[PDB]
Parts: structure tokens; sequence; C-alpha cells
């Protein structure tokens, strides 16, 4: 609804984590 | 699946905007925001044609209107449209 | 009413820790990335992964100016399941009280540590989540106002949008309060809504 | 406001 905001970018998933 | 106020078909959007910018001379932000939501959904639903048309229609009607209000409304609407484009397509709408 | 800038820094610092902690306790990311640390005089987990920390930092950098003006009703850490349906929600509900109460700034670490301690053990009371859960943060604003978007949109690389029905709706929620606290200028409540079969 | 009361 009109008064709820959220980032466009999804956070790094579990995979993109495994390796850093 | 992107609707403005239920308005999904393009021209239903286009009339609905026309009536909105034509009747009202101090629009509630509630409404302004839903247009911004509508446009970012068009980006997310992959409908850049529609969005490019929509942007322009209301660029014309909004900057034509004597209310400065509408003129700032558009600037806001486009700014949010562009930071989202810039992150989804890596581009910014060309607005001549 | 209006929160201050320093209150708003406090709150954001606090939420950063918390979001980190929730992420660990609910196993959104595996424990390999967390490192013990100490805030509010109590132990905590914080990811070491740089991309992760930037996301969260970015998220809260943006929320701050809205807290400054006390323009936020709820910051919400939503945990989504493998099919992008919400399984769990951690809600921070922020309120202004209208004097005899505790001084927030004088007693910061006492007051916020409580929140921190409860999140730490909260798994005792929730059900275990499905695997491959990801997360998101949602900000409920007090008003549906344009200024909110002007102020949150401070990072060109990190845009915000208006969320929809999909992002928010949870089916058959259950409510697990964790903490409530009241003070000089700020009342905050933490609570969990979890999905009835998860 | 406008868009809400617009469902015609």
């Amino acid at each position: 609804t009109a008064n709820i905001l959220k980032p466009l970018m999804s956070p790094p998933s579990r995979e993109e984590i495994m390796a850093t | 699946a992107p609707n403005l106020a239920g308005a999904v078909e393009f021209n239903d959007v286009k009339t609905l905007l026309r009536e909105w910018i034509t009747t009202i001379s101090d629009p509630m932000e509630e409404d302004i925001l839903q247009v911004v939501k509508y446009c970012t959904d068009l980006i997310e639903e992959k409908d850049l044609e529609k969005l490019d048309l929509v942007i322009k229609y209301m660029k014309r009607l909004m900057q034509q209107s004597v209310e400065s209000v509408w003129n700032m409304a558009f600037d806001f609407i486009l700014d949010n449209v562009q930071v989202v484009l810039q992150q989804t397509y890596g581009s910014t709408l060309k607005v001549t | 009413l209006n929160f201050g800038q320093v209150v708003a820094d406090v709150l954001c610092e606090f939420l950063e820790v918390a979001v980190h902690l929730i992420l660990y306790v609910r196993e959104v990311y595996p424990v390999g990335i967390f490192q013990k640390r100490k805030k509010y005089n109590v132990p905590v987990q914080m990811s070491c992964h740089p991309e992760l920390n930037q996301y969260i930092q970015d998220t809260l950098h943006c929320v701050k100016p809205l807290l400054e003006k006390n323009d936020v009703e709820k910051v919400v850490v939503v945990i989504l399941d493998k099919e992008h349906r919400p399984v769990e929600k951690f809600v921070f509900e922020i309120t202004q009280p209208p004097i005899s109460s505790d001084s927030l700034l004088s007693h910061v670490e006492q007051l916020l540590a409580a929140f921190i301690l409860k999140i730490s053990v909260c798994d005792a009371v929730l059900d275990h989540n499905p695997p491959g859960c990801t997360f998101t943060v949602l900000v409920h604003t007090r008003e549906a106002a344009t200024r909110n978007m002007e102020k949150i949109q401070v990072i060109k690389d990190f845009p915000w949008i208006l969320a929809d029905e999909q992002d928010v709706h949870m089916h058959d929620p259950r409510l697990i309060p964790l903490k409530t606290m009241t003070s000089d200028i700020l009342k905050m409540q933490l609570y969990v809504e979890e999905r009835a079969h998860k | 406001s406008f868009f809400d009361k617009k469902r015609s």
C-alpha cells in the first residue's frame, strides 16, 4: 500500500554468500 | 498485472490520468505515489513502451497546467522512475 | 512530534545490530559469516560478509532521515520463504509518548539490550523456518507522503519503491511479543508475527 | 482521495 517502502535491490542470497 | 487504480488497459490509464490532472489542482500525494508505484511496476513487469508513453502523456498534461503543483508532481514522478530504471536497465529514460 | 538526529542515529545503530542478529538466529545466512561482538554491553553476532553489510547499512542510512522527523511507524524485517511468500516478520513499532519516565539517552544500553537479549533467545518460542529463506526490510510510514520518498531516496545506487500486497500479506499470522519499552521521548515495541504453518 | 474513489 501507499505508505510502505522497500528497497529495489534484493539482498545477497545464500549462494552469492557461500564464496567470499 | 500493472493497474492504475484498477486501470490496466493502457487507455483506461490514460483517460484516468487526464481526468485526474484536469479536474484536480491540488492533488493528494497518496495519488501521486500510486502513479510512481504504477510506473515502477511497469518497469518490473517489463513494459517500457507503456511507461514511456505514460511518462510523456503526463509530461505534456502536467507541464501544460497552470498549477505549479502539477509541474513539481511530474519532476518527482520522473525522478523516482529514473533511479529505478538506472538500476534495472542501467539506463535513464530519454526525455527530449 | 519529532525525534532528533541523535535519537535517529541511536535507533539506526540499534536496528543494524538487530537486523544482523535476527538474520543469524533464524539462520537466514549460515553461521560461518558471523563473528561475536559486543554492543549494548551484551554479546551479538554480526556478519563479516561485505556485500551483506553494505545492503543493511545502505538500508538504514536511508531510513534515518525519516526517523529524524519521526515519520516511521514500523521498520519490519520480513523473512521470505523459498517461493517468496512471507514466513516471519520482526516488527519495530515506534511511537511518541505524551512526564515521569526513563531517560532514553542516559540509559540507552540498558534499554536496548533488552531487545537484543530477547531476539537472541526468541528461537525458543518461534517455529523453525524453511530452508532458503531470504529477507527484506519494509518501512511503514506514518503518512502516505511524497516527502518520505524524497528523503529515503538518498543513494543513487540504492533506490526504494513502494511495496505491494505480495510483499506484506502473511497468511494466518501468530503474534509473539518480545519487548516493549517506554522512555523520555520514544516508545518502541518489538514483536514477531509468524506464519501458522511454516 | 482520487484514485481510491476511482473504480469506474
